[PDB]
């Protein structure tokens, strides 16, 4: 991207990259690594009130489990920044918004349905597949 | 035993009525205020509500282009590009690279002028009219490309689905080429007197402040994401012509005031004229519209010529192409945001179902939560930044 | 309700449509007077429901302004340049039309144009004119109450003379005399309003002895057409009087109510005096043109016909004839206009 | 756990029962939006507790055990009342009858040890025997006696007068002239003089703080004690507190 | 209880039934019940309680509207109520 | 705190209206018909407008009329709408139809349309 | 999750291909397994974002809808944080006659997912406003339009229509030109609505072909 202020500052800095994009709105912490095995931790301590036979809950033990390998590795915080696309505080900031949501999943219980569940599902097939070859 | 402690009560709901120094169309807006500070807005829309839609379902597709331009009347090409783009994709046909040229380097011209109107009547708004007036010889300037192009300086109708309706008149090229070599000085003239200056900066600094997440929250797009932080561009990140070649870097801001986003759209103007010229340099040569014939018209010679050819313009200029049953949404990054098209088709010769996703209707509805705690002063100025087209909004 | 026809002959034919703007009526109407405050209306009630209206004016074109929406295209026809004493164009305009209505008349005299000309002289020539034609059918002439052969004011004996004019030449013709006409534009209550505020004081002649019984314009506007849809009105005088009858002190009084005027501003100007003060204002007036400064309220014919009772005789056609209900003009939406100016929790 | 609305704030730090040291009750303290009130000449055993909308009027003693809890209702004791030693004073939200369902003390009145007063009426110069119980809505009007072991039941009355006794009460004996102008205001009287007695050799502030202020020397000696602006931290959590109410979904 | 004079509240109550388009004829009384004597619909019954509204300044509880039922009721209320 | 003696929308339409009439002087106010109209000869014209919707017994489609007049009644309450609008749709036509005057036509209700029009599903202006 | 902007250089990329597969052709069945009580049918189809990707479209029901919106926008792997758009469908055929449909954005999917609840004139649809605060003008369009009451609104109110308007406009039963029409009158000196008088009618011009098949 391209900075629209005149003013010269440095990006690489790590730090000005922040201040200056605003992620200080996101959260006025500061976003360390350990925060983040914190966040996921609580995460996976909170969807044990989900069944455990539930494809819900085994999704969101992949995902931290994921996600506390790429912490495992990465000794560095900018790295785990790089794998993972993200900011580390709006990283922190998404296991809080799954937390949000584990009420209303759990008034529900969507995971319960009968054992002939079907989900019918349509697909479309491209003409170009099949026009231009087989 | 603890005392109880009472409060105030908010009066003086106003009525704030069509008014010129704002964005411009009819405006009816009930503000109720505390005092001089504004404690609830609810905008009044419907004053310019044709029934675009319905009408939309009564005629064929190509009959419904015009529609799109008049939608939005600052940015002609952007709104139609989407309505083309979505008949595009339920068809499956292929534009070819010269007329998606054409369309890109079209896109970026309305852009630009968008841009021009926007600053330009944000500052006459603020009270400063020399910016104003110093930019509508650019804006003729663009028209005069408008009128060349397809005899209309306004409603242009020149995209079609497939491709372009008229190839690029001789000397296009040259001209436009021209125009560019001076616009960067232009824009850095006007970029002095509202830059820099201590009233417009005291008018616009912390006013209209947006972060990150109410943005996404209340579905805004454009200057208003990028203004506050978000690299985010549907060109860039959902490319739809052949943008994905083009070389231009996302401007990005973070604090979310009014100044914030009016340095964007100036180096979103900046932006646009490096695609023109990429544009301009690299345009191919080759056919400017499809060649399929069932979907587009064909040549005047040819259909004076040959007997299908006839046939095919007899039936594309009385019935239309008939577009398979399926439903799309196609978006676009116009200037005031993205702009979408929902088309549902079971299969006729007319849409049955044409939702228009306006980029100034969240953004009017994001007034209220943007214009709490302002003055009736700001209101003006935050009307600027959101730069709301009320035909736009009212489909 | 049931929508009944113009009574036209052949109007069936040509007739169509559910009698609003954009439908056929079968009525090509001439009305003389058009941008006056009676005609303007007439014109209305005529265009609203699909007929074709032919409105002469002496050159105007912003007075003839409103007259330009009343009707879909083509249907209201302007004709630039009307002279009261030119043939040529009075037939002209009433060559397509099978009904005339004439409400051309002066309040005061001038140097141009005498009451004699106007009340008399046109009416005469405009009946030969219409009577030699014999496509029109149906003839409307408008006129006072108080017109009288017998009559001290010069108007309103002019006036009656020329409908005796009319009368002779098409027997057929109806006189439509309705009572001071109430309305946004009318000559009654706004002069009223402007004599009790902006003059120094309001003379009164005698005591407002004299009743009157004033009418609301789309009462006489529905009365025209009343009229138009019977065949069995022609031939026949209608004195339009207002459902209630009131003397001018009342409506001075309540006119003061409703602005809620300070005091009584009308003084006792009794006859006799009004006799000698308008007098030769009345010879100043026919030498010298059109002034604002001074009109129908300073007159000589303004006191004698204030010294008058203007009601309808006992035996007599009226509203309940034509099956109307008049609006009282003390009340409603008629008084709105003065209520406007001032009610007290007004300014 | 915490209130986060209470008068004073939310509490920055809140430590268990187990972790205390020593004992820390407090003889008058503040429930919430509710303020005991107290005049100069009242004395508060240290055993005493008091909380709530209690007021207490001048020349009221509250004697060693006594507990006087405003939490549901309020709680008046008048002039020169005495409540002895272990006897429970308390309020119900509501009374069965309907009428106000304060517990009002009237002047003169000597409650004995261990009895019970809940939502009650107690009128001028009265005496409450010991371990005797009046129940919500009962009043018992001015210059009447119950005697030790009788209990009043809900919406029940004791005339003026009279003496009674039994675990349904019932009438005894009418009281005499002399007994009740001379000898119920006179137990009240050396009751406040037995309380005067005691506050007499009370200091201000009695040297146990030393107990504790060595320990916190101790602590800051050691570089272990921490000063906390309590203020800040009690606006700093209301702050977060409001921002995720506002962000919650359900 | 009476307020004001009961024969005053009552001729002013029936004066105000009467003048709704029935309820009148032959009864026009005590004892009428407003939907099984008089043929009122319940818009016409919170009309006229509106009028009475005007008549008498005192207003009207809706649940008390749901617990009017009689000329006699209606007059009761308002002779109970002290702003009569 | 117990003794034995302790303890001893079927018209939705009609509140409507009651809110309805309730808030009719607060319009009669804020649009300045008090002296055009009278709140009684309002009040009258509301049953009306009611009476229209009788036929309908599902209560879902009760709940949805009701919802449409409260957004009738809110439109005026918070002047949306006009003092012309308010002239225009209620008080004029009720005044209209007090002033008119009709003979009762002997012909029976056929003649008098046969005689009108061809097509009297049509409607007719101004009549 | 919020598409803040990090990387100052060589973000050409369009996005990561694990983030680009995990939406590219697992994402209708990952939903379902998820959620499975919430989806009752699935289609995927020609992509909203793109012409060459494909795209979900979820139906579900009216009681799910709120349920479905909530895991849609907070779920780690699917965070649809923008609403695009509420939009209605009329048809006739169908004794069901609307189709409600939502248009989901997710920045760090870079995906589009369309939801559709299918319901009648007299059933409602919660409203999603307390997810995307977008929701609350489009639900009133919706109202307005089509007539699909939306429960739970904090003011539902028509938008678009004219004062006094009680037909919606988008429903195929309602007339093109409507019923009725705006004139200013000279003898009552206000504007007034009238019934429809059209000086030219709309000429429906009939080009269907027997020989078409397109046409379903
Ligand atoms: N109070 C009332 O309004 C009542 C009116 N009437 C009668 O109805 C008639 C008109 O009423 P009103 O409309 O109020 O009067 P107006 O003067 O308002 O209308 C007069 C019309 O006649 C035209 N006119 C006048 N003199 C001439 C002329 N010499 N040559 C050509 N055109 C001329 C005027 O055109 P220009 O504007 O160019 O003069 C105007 O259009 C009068 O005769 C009046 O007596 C009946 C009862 C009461
Ligand atoms: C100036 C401002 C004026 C405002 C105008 C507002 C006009 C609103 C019009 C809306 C009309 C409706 O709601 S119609 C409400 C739905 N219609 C129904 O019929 C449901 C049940 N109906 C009945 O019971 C009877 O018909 C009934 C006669 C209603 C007896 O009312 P009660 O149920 O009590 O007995």
């Amino acid at each position: 991207f391209k900075a629209v202020a005149d003013v010269e500052i440095d990006f690489s800095n790590r730090a000005v990259l922040k201040k200056y994009v605003g992620v200080d709105h996101l959260s006025k912490e500061q976003g360390t690594k350990a925060k983040f095995i914190v966040s996921l931790n609580s995460l996976l301590e909170a969807v044990k009130s989900v069944p455990e036979t539930a494809e819900y809950r085994k999704a969101i033990e992949a995902t931290c489990q994921y996600r506390l390998k790429v912490c495992g590795e990465n000794n560095s915080d900018a790295a785990i920044e790089e794998v993972l696309d993200a900011h580390l505080e709006e990283l922190i900031a998404e296991s809080k918004e799954e937390l949000r949501i584990l009420p209303v999943l759990l008034e529900s219980k969507p995971w319960d349905v009968p054992a002939d569940y079907s989900a019918p599902v349509f697909d479309y097939v491209d003409a170009s597949t099949i026009l231009d070859k087989k | 035993m603890k005392p109880l402690t009472p409060s105030k009560v908010s009066n003086f709901t106003i009525n704030f009525g069509p008014q010129h120094p704002a964005a411009h169309g009819v405006l009816r807006l009930v503000l109720e205020m505390d005092g001089e500070i504004i404690k609830r807005a609810d905008p009044h829309i419907g004053l310019l509500h044709r029934g675009t839609e319905k009408l939309l379902e009564y005629k064929t597709y190509n009959q419904g282009i015009p529609y799109f331009d008049r939608l939005d009347y600052v940015s002609m090409m952007c709104m139609e590009h989407s309505y083309v783009l979505a008949i595009e994709q339920l068809l499956n046909v292929a534009v070819p690279l010269r007329g998606q040229y054409i369309r890109v380097l079209f896109s970026e011209i309305t852009r630009i002028m968008n841009h021009i109107l926007a600053i330009t009547c944000h500052s006459m708004d603020v009270g400063a009219l020399t910016p104003f007036l110093w930019a509508f010889e650019e804006r003729e300037k663009l028209f005069e490309f408008y009128e060349r192009v397809s005899g209309a300086r306004m409603h242009a109708a020149y995209f079609r689905v497939g491709g372009v309706a008229q190839d690029l008149p001789i000397g296009l090229l040259r001209d436009i080429y021209d125009w560019s070599r001076q616009f960067a000085s232009r824009v850095d003239e006007m970029e002095e007197l509202l830059t820099g200056n201590r009233i417009w900066k005291e008018r616009t600094i912390d006013v209209g402040l947006v972060t990150a997440q109410q943005a996404w929250d209340w579905g805004c797009s454009g200057p208003i994401l990028r203004g506050s932080g978000i690299d985010w561009d549907l060109r860039k990140n959902q490319p739809y012509d052949v943008y994905g070649r083009m070389d231009f870097n996302v401007p990005i801001a973070g604090h979310g005031d009014c100044y914030d986003r009016y340095l964007v759209r100036v180096q979103e103007m900046r932006e646009s004229l490096r695609i023109i010229y990429q544009c301009l340099n690299e345009m191919p040569d080759g056919l400017y519209k499809t060649p399929d014939q069932k979907v587009s018209p064909p040549s005047r010679g040819q259909m004076k010529q040959s007997m299908e050819s006839l046939i095919h313009h007899f039936k594309l200029f009385s019935e239309g192409y008939h577009v398979p049953a399926g439903e799309t949404y196609r978006a676009v990054e116009a200037p005031k945001g993205e702009f979408g098209v929902y088309l549902v088709s079971r299969g006729g010769n007319r849409p049955y179902r044409c939702k228009i996703r306006s980029p100034g209707y969240a953004h009017l509805q994001m007034l209220d939560m943007v214009a709490k705690g302002a003055m009736l002063a700001d209101v003006v100025t935050i009307i600027g930044t959101l730069d709301v087209v009320f035909g736009e909004i009212d489909r | 309700s049931t929508l009944k026809p113009f009574d036209l002959n052949a109007n069936n034919a040509v007739r169509n449509g559910p009698g609003g703007r954009s439908s056929i009526g079968g009525v090509v109407a001439t009305v003389f007077g058009a941008n006056g405050f009676i005609g303007s209306y007439v014109v209305n009630e005529i265009s609203k429901r699909g007929n074709q209206v032919v409105c002469p004016y002496r050159c105007n074109e912003n007075k003839v302004q409103p007259l330009k929406q009343m009707g879909d295209l083509g249907q209201v026809v302007l004709l630039p340049e009307f002279d009261i004493h030119d043939d040529e164009y009075i037939r002209r305009a009433i060559s397509r039309s099978n009904v005339v209505i004439n409400c051309v008349g002066i309040r005061q005299e001038t140097k141009n144009y005498s009451y004699k000309d106007v009340h008399v002289d046109f009416p005469t020539r405009l009946a030969k004119i219409v009577a030699e034609s014999g496509k029109v059918e149906r003839f409307i002439q408008v006129s006072e109450m108080g017109a009288d052969v017998s009559h001290a004011s010069r108007r309103l004996q002019t006036k009656a003379v020329g409908d005796e004019a009319i009368m002779k030449y098409i027997p057929d013709a109806t006189i439509i005399r309705p009572g001071n006409v109430v309305g946004i534009e009318d000559y009654f209550y706004n002069n009223l309003i402007f004599q009790l505020s902006y003059t120094i004081v309001a003379p009164v002649i005698n005591n407002g002895a004299n009743k009157v019984q004033p009418t609301y314009i789309l009462d006489v506007a529905d009365a025209v057409v009343k009229i138009l849809k019977d065949k069995k009105t022609s031939g026949k005088t209608y004195y339009l009087g207002g459902p209630e009858t009131l003397t001018m002190r009342q409506i001075y009084d309540h006119l003061i109510d409703t602005l809620r005027l300070s005091n009584d501003d009308t003084v006792n100007l009794r006859y006799e005096l009004a006799k000698m003060l308008y007098k030769p204002l009345d010879t100043l007036r026919t030498k010298l043109p059109e002034f604002p400064f001074l009109g129908f309220m300073m007159s000589s014919d303004y006191a004698e016909e204030q010294v008058a009772d203007s009601v309808a005789p006992a035996g007599s056609l009226g509203y309940k004839d034509l099956s109307i209900s008049p609006a009282k003009v003390t009340e409603g939406l008629a008084i709105e206009g003065v209520r406007f100016i001032r009610v007290g929790g007004y300014d | 756990v915490n209130f986060y609305d209470a008068p004073n704030g939310p509490a920055v730090e809140q430590v268990k029962i187990e972790d205390e040291w020593y004992n820390r009750q407090r003889t008058e303290f503040n429930i919430l939006n509710k303020q005991p009130s107290k005049a100069d000449d009242v004395f508060i055993a240290p055993n005493a507790v008091v909380c709530g909308d209690v007021d207490l009027y001048q020349k009221v003693s509250i004697f060693f055990g006594a507990v006087v809890r405003g939490d549901l209702n309020t709680i008046r004791i008048g002039e020169n009342s005495t409540i002895l030693d272990k006897a429970v004073v308390h309020a119900a939200s509501t009374s069965p009858t309907g009428l106000n369902a304060a517990t009002i003390i009237g002047s003169n009145v000597t409650v004995e040890p261990h009895a019970v007063l809940r939502s009650c009426r107690i009128g001028d110069n009265c005496i409450v025997g010991a371990r005797s119980v009046v129940c919500e809505g009962a009043i018992m009007h001015p210059e009447s006696v119950l005697a030790p072991g009788s209990v009043l039941a809900p919406g029940r009355q004791i005339p003026s007068g009279e003496l009674w006794a039994g675990s349904p009460a019932k009438f005894v004996r009418k009281l005499t002239y002399y007994e009740t102008s001379n000898v119920i205001r006179e137990s009240a009287e050396h009751y406040y003089d037995i309380a005067t007695g005691f506050r007499n050799e009370t200091f201000d502030h009695g040297s146990a703080w030393r107990d504790a202020e060595a320990y916190r020397q101790k602590l800051v000696d050691y570089k272990e004690y921490n000063w906390v602006n309590y203020r800040e931290q009690k606006y700093v959590m209301r702050l977060q507190r409001d921002a995720a109410e506002l962000e919650k979904l359900l | 209880s009476s307020f004001l004079p009961k024969e005053e509240v009552e001729s002013r109550i029936i004066a105000q039934v009467k003048e709704q388009n029935l309820a009148a004829g032959i009864k026009v009384e005590l004892s009428s019940r407003f939907d099984k004597d008089l043929g009122l619909d319940s818009l016409d019954k919170v009309e006229l309680l509106i009028s009475l509204e005007e008549d008498f300044g005192v207003e009207v509880p809706d649940a008390e509207i749901d617990k009017i039922h009689t000329v006699e009721d209606a007059v009761n209320f308002f002779i109970s109520n002290p702003s009569s | 705190m117990t003794s034995r003696f302790a303890y001893v929308t079927c018209q939705k339409a009609r509140n409507l209206y009651l809110e309805a009439c309730r808030c009719l002087p607060f319009i009669h106010r804020l649009h300045k018909l008090e002296e055009i109209t009278s709140l009684k000869e309002m009040r009258l014209i509301i049953k009306d407008k009611f009476r229209v919707n009788s036929p309908v017994t599902d209560s879902r489609v009760t709940d949805l009329l009701i919802f449409k007049g409260r957004e009738e009644l809110e439109t005026y309450l918070f002047m949306y709408k006009q003092r012309h609008h308010a002239i225009t749709e209620y008080i004029e036509p009720y005044q209209i139809k007090k002033l008119l005057i009709e003979r009762k036509s002997s012909n029976s209700a056929f003649l008098d349309s046969f005689y009108e029009k061809a097509y009297p599903l049509v409607h007719s202006k101004y009549a | 999750s919020y598409c803040y902007a990090r990387k100052m250089t060589d973000k050409d990329y369009i996005a990561y291909d694990n983030i680009k597969n995990f939406g590219d052709n697992y994402l209708t069945d990952y939903i379902i397994k998820t959620v499975p009580k919430y989806v009752t049918m699935a289609v995927n189809g020609p992509a909203q974002s793109s012409v060459l990707y494909q795209e979900p479209t979820i139906y579900t029901t009216p009681e799910h809808i709120y349920a479905l919106c909530a895991f849609l926008r907070d779920h780690v792997n699917l965070q649809y944080k923008t609403l695009i758009d509420i939009t209605a469908v009329d048809y006739p055929e169908r004794s069901a006659r609307f189709e409600v449909v939502y248009h989901l954005l997710s920045p760090r999917l870079n995906n589009r997912i369309r939801i559709k609840v299918v319901v009648d004139e007299v059933t409602s649809v919660p409203s999603v406003s307390r997810i995307w605060n977008a929701a609350n003008w489009f639900e009133r369009e919706t109202w307005d339009m089509f007539g699909v009451f939306f429960s739970n609104h904090p003011d539902l109110r028509r938008v678009l229509t004219d004062y006094g308007f009680t037909g919606h406009p988008l429903r195929k039963d309602f007339p093109l030109t409507g019923y009725t029409e705006v004139r200013y009158d000279y003898g009552k000196k206000r504007v007034i609505s009238e019934p429809l008088e059209l000086t030219q009618e709309f000429r429906y011009f009939d080009f269907s072909s027997p020989w078409d098949t397109l046409s379903r």
